[PDB]
């Protein structure tokens, strides 16, 4: 999947999202973390002289996401500030869900219990995305036939 | 973090500052006082303050009446670069000259060293609400929540200053900035 | 109803007042007077009209130049919330007045007891096709056929009025009113 | 699931809708639906003092969708006046679809046979619905591996 | 389908796109296809007197997908110039992918080697499709009780 | 094209003319210089250029100050027409004449039979960024590579002319051209 460069993170790792996870990006729109994607992208390949980021940051930031955001922080409710975001990753395969934002709180990052049910379901969603695929695998290369004919 | 057997929780930290390096940002001292930024190694800025005093007055200093660009000297180096950032930051405030109070400058002859540009939100001065939609602008420009507290003189007054690294840059702010100016020119 | 031997076909209908009581709302009368009301508690409105009877002259009332708060008397109490209402719905009808033609309102000396805005809107006055835009902009707002209707003199009047219940409000105007208006404080 | 408080409908009734159909709302941009659900979870959250609904009227109602219906309504096509909403229940289990706007032409509601159409396929994808949940909830569970055993 | 009209296109014949391509056009705002496709179908109900096209242009025409198409243009990249669009056809069965924009460069048609791997791909998925609609469409009749009871 | 022995890969091109017959368009000449159509059978049109020649003089010439359409002789017979052409050029350019350079216009008494509207983009005459924001503007709406180029003096010179056929319409530059003009009424 699409990998992110050294610069972009500040954990001094290479850090690899497969396409699996990143094929929901399209079809959300509150996924501060997709519009981050877009914009290091668009940053990256205008890296490798005029700067056209102002032409394109509608294109790249949902000004409504980030309007329900700064919204959320001054009513003092828990908001994304765009910086750190959490996945579930299966460590056996290396399977992992859409990275979601870690909200925040009186200037300070929600704890992880504050958001348990966030993860726990997520985690669970994986597991059965997992055994999801699977089935569509074997269904996209087998057609409905053979299997009547097994039947008979 | 470790959700199970087979499954952890793990993170990930964005560094925006190579995509905001050269671009406007801004920061919040205090829910009061607010620093425009035009680039990192920019040696001025400006600030802007909800204050209850009055600097400016009819009487004596500048109607800004399309003609923004005369309340910064000629001999300011930065000149160009300061009329540009005060139109940034009338467009993130979506100001509208046509039916918003007219703004002060200061006067040509003045002799303090500042720019400063007064916009007067004293209830009444304005349209019912306009004070108010100045500042809940104000706090979803910096994050400000002086709208959400407690009929004096009021004003909005942009100055400018020296960069003393006031703050630390904040690119969710940038973001903002950037998306009410879409289109115009930025990054060197 | 009964779709099937299993299904059945059922229906929910909102109630939008408590979303929007005390925000902007308007209504038609018939298809060339709306009404347009600050709140549902508000005891004056601003009637908008479509006419072809010359009310204002430039020889002897006042042009609209950056000084629309004038045309309310400094004695009406709601004058501020009048002169804001006036705004919301220059901004609903997309009104720039830097190229669209000059508003005028009444004299100061006005013997009449109404806040008068007139808007030319006859043919040849504006650019082409202005007048259809007004229309047309009347007609999303409202939900006016008077665009999709039959070169005589056309005036948008905007006058105020004591609030009779003269229509019923609606909350699909009252969204159009306020997505036109994203941003102004509103809400009491 | 999400369910409506008395004053937020005119029946005098309780009506709560399950997550299943709600959660088309993300991905559908046509729905208005939708668009009244957020307007009243905005309402509802600010209710329970500075109005912040011109903040985020954008966000929570589509412009385009209102100038369509708009749109329709100026050229006596049937449109959504975002007054009534229709949907198909299944009241043996309860299960039901998004509501669909019942569209109105002439300052009148649509008859039910005008857009007859509209709610026997409807409803028809309901049932499909409720026969294809079945086989995605045990494929959830149960891994594709399990099944290859049994083959053999 | 929807058949588009002898005077949309250029190539004088009679083209009917299938539901089932089309269906993918409310979920995708990266489609400049769908963009046209909106734009034909309003101007046709249009012509069927005033005109509301700049009323409507917004909803009909992505601005932020045309600015990204301008923007690749601006600086040499392949772009969409909304002018011609590529799908994969299942000639014996009549199934086709929903159509894809034929990119361009130095005001040259891209050749159809330089995006190969965007269209194996499609046909592919286009295939892998056809060998899932036929697992849905049986699931969707049959209930998952009627497959327990094969199994005992 | 044939891609397996099952499938192949086929194109439809679009005709998009009855679409925008009626409708301003644009098209480009060279990187500098511009056309604008009211629509396909108008015998006017609109050149839009990059020059690097003074044509207009603040000491003889007209500034635009809420008069744009005075700069059109009145006895033109599309003279409504020319000046909606150019308030749809200027709403394109996404030009605001509260805090832009003011646009010059030819004097009354002109011996050219031509409206030349100027806009001045030398540099350090706007604020910082002005050009650029003009230049990568043309970009955009025409497709110019004009602002992707390597201090003298720069304007934005905006003619009128009969219409020779000088380029073929694009339909592009048309969707451009009427997003930047939403709600604004065309087509006959
Ligand atoms: C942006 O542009 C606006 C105008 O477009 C400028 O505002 C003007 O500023 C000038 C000074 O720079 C003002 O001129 C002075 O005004 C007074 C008399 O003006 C009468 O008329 C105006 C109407 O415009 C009324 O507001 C005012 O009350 C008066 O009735 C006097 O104070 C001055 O007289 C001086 O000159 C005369 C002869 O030149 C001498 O005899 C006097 O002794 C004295 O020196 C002077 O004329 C002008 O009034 C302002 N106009 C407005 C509308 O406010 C802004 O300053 C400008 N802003 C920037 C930042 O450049
Ligand atoms: C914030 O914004 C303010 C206001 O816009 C800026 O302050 C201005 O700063 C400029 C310099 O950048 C000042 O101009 C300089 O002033 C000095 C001379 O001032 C005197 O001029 C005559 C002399 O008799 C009298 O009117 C009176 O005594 C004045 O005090 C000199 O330092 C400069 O002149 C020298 O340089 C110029 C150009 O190099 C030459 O032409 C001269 O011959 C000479 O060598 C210069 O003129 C200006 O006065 C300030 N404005 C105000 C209103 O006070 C701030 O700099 C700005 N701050 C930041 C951080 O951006
Ligand atoms: C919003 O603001 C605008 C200006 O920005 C106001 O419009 C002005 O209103 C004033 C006051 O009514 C007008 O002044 C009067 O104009 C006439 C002479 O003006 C000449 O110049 C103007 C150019 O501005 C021309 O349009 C006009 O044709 C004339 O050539 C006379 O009618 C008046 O004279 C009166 O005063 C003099 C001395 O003061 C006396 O000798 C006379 O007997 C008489 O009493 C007067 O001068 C001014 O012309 C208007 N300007 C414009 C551009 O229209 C709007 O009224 C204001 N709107 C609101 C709602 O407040
Ligand atoms: C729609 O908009 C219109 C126009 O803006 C409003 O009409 C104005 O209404 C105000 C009150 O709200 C009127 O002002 C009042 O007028 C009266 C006096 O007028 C005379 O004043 C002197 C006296 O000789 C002369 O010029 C002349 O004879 C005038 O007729 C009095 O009722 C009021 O004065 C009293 O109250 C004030 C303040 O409390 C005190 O200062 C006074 O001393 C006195 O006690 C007041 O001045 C105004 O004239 C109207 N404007 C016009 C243009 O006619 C409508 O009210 C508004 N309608 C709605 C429903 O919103
Ligand atoms: C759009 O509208 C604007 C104004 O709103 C027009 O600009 C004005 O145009 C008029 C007519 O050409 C100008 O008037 C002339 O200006 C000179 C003197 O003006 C003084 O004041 C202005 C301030 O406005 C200063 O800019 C200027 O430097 C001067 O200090 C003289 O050239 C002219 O004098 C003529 O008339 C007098 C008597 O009427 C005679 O004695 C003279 O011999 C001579 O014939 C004249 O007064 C006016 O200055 C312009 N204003 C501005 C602000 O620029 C635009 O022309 C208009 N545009 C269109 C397209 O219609
Ligand atoms: C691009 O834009 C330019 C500038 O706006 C247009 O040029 C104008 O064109 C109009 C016609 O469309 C010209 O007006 C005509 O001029 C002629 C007379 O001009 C003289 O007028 C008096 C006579 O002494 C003097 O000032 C001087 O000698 C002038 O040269 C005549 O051809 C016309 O008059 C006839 O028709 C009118 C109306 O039908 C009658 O009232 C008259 O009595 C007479 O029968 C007319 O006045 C105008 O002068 C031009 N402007 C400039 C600035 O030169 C272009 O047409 C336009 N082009 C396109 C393609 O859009
Ligand atoms: C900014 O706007 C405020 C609000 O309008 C202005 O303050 C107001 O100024 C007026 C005069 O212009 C004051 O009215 C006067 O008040 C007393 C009686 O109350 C008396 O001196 C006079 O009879 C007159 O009525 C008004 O009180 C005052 N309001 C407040 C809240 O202080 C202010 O002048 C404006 N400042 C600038 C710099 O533009
Ligand atoms: C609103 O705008 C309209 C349209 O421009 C104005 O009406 C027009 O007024 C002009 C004069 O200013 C009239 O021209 C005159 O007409 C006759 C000959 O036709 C004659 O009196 C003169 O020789 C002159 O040419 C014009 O006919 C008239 N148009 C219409 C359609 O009636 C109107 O004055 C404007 N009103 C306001 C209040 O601004
Ligand atoms: C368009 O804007 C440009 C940029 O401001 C204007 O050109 C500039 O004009 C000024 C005078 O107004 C020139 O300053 C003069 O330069 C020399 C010394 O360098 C000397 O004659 C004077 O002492 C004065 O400083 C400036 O050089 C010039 N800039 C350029 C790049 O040529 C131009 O006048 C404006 N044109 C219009 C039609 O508005
Ligand atoms: C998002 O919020 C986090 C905290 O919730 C911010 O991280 C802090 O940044 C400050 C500097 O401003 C550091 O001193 C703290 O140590 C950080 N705290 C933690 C817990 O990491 C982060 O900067 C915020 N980002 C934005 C764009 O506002
Ligand atoms: C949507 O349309 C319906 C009718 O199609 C409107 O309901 C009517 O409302 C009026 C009052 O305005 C009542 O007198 C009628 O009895 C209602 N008719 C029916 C059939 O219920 C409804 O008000 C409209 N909503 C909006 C926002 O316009
Ligand atoms: C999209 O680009 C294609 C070429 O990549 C354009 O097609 C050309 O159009 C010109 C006329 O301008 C013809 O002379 C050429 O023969 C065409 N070339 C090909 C290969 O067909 C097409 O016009 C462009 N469309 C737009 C809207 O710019
Ligand atoms: C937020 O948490 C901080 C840190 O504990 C605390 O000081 C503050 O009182 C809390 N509440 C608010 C409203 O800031
Ligand atoms: C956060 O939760 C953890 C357990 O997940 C707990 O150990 C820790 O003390 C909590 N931190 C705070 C600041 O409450
Ligand atoms: C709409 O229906 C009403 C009610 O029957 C009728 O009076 C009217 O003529 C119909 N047509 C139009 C165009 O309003
Ligand atoms: C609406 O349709 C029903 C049947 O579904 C019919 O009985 C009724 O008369 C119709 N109403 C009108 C007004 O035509
Ligand atoms: C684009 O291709 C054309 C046609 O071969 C060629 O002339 C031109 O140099 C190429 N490059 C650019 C940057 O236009
Ligand atoms: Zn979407």
């Amino acid at each position: 999947g699409y990998c992110l460069e050294r610069w972009m993170l500040v954990t001094s790792d290479l850090k690899c999202f497969g396409n699996t996870a990143l094929a929901k990006c399209n079809l959300d729109h509150d996924s501060e973390f997709c519009d981050m994607l877009k914009l290091f992208e668009f940053n990256k390949k205008a890296i490798e002289k005029v700067n056209l980021l102002t032409h394109s940051i509608n294109a790249l930031i949902s000004d409504n996401l980030l309007m329900k955001n700064r919204l959320k922080e001054l009513l003092n409710t828990p908001y994304c500030n765009y910086t750190k975001f959490w996945y579930v990753n299966h460590t056996a395969s290396g399977e992992h869900s859409l990275p979601r934002c870690w909200l925040v709180r009186n200037n300070s990052y929600l704890n992880e219990s504050e958001f348990r049910n966030d993860w726990i379901i997520e985690s669970d969603h994986l597991l059965s995305e997992m055994l999801n695929k699977e089935y569509i695998d074997r269904q996209g290369k087998t057609p409905l036939t053979l299997v009547d004919i097994c039947f008979w | 973090f470790r959700i199970g057997r087979s499954t952890e929780l793990q993170n990930i930290t964005f560094d925006m500052l190579k995509v905001f390096e050269d671009h406007p940002t801004s920061c919040m001292v205090n829910h009061s006082t607010y620093y425009v930024h035009e680039n990192k190694n920019a040696t001025w800025c400006l600030e802007v303050s909800v204050t209850d005093v009055t600097l400016l007055m009819a009487e004596h200093d500048r109607q800004v009446l399309n003609n923004l660009s005369n309340c910064v000297h000629p001999a300011v180096e930065h000149r160009s670069r300061m009329v540009g950032l005060l139109e940034w930051i009338f467009r993130a405030l979506k100001y509208d000259f046509n039916m918003d109070p007219t703004p002060l400058c200061q006067k040509q002859t003045s002799t303090v060293n500042e720019t400063r540009v007064q916009i007067n939100i004293t209830e009444g001065f304005g349209s019912h609400g306009f004070e108010d939609t100045i500042l809940q602008r104000l706090g979803v420009l910096f994050g400000s929540r002086i709208a959400f507290s407690n009929g004096k003189k009021r004003f909005l007054l942009i100055r400018n200053s020296t960069w003393k690294n006031q703050c630390e840059m904040n690119h969710v702010n940038s973001m903002h900035l950037m998306l009410a100016n879409a289109g115009r020119s930025s990054g060197s």
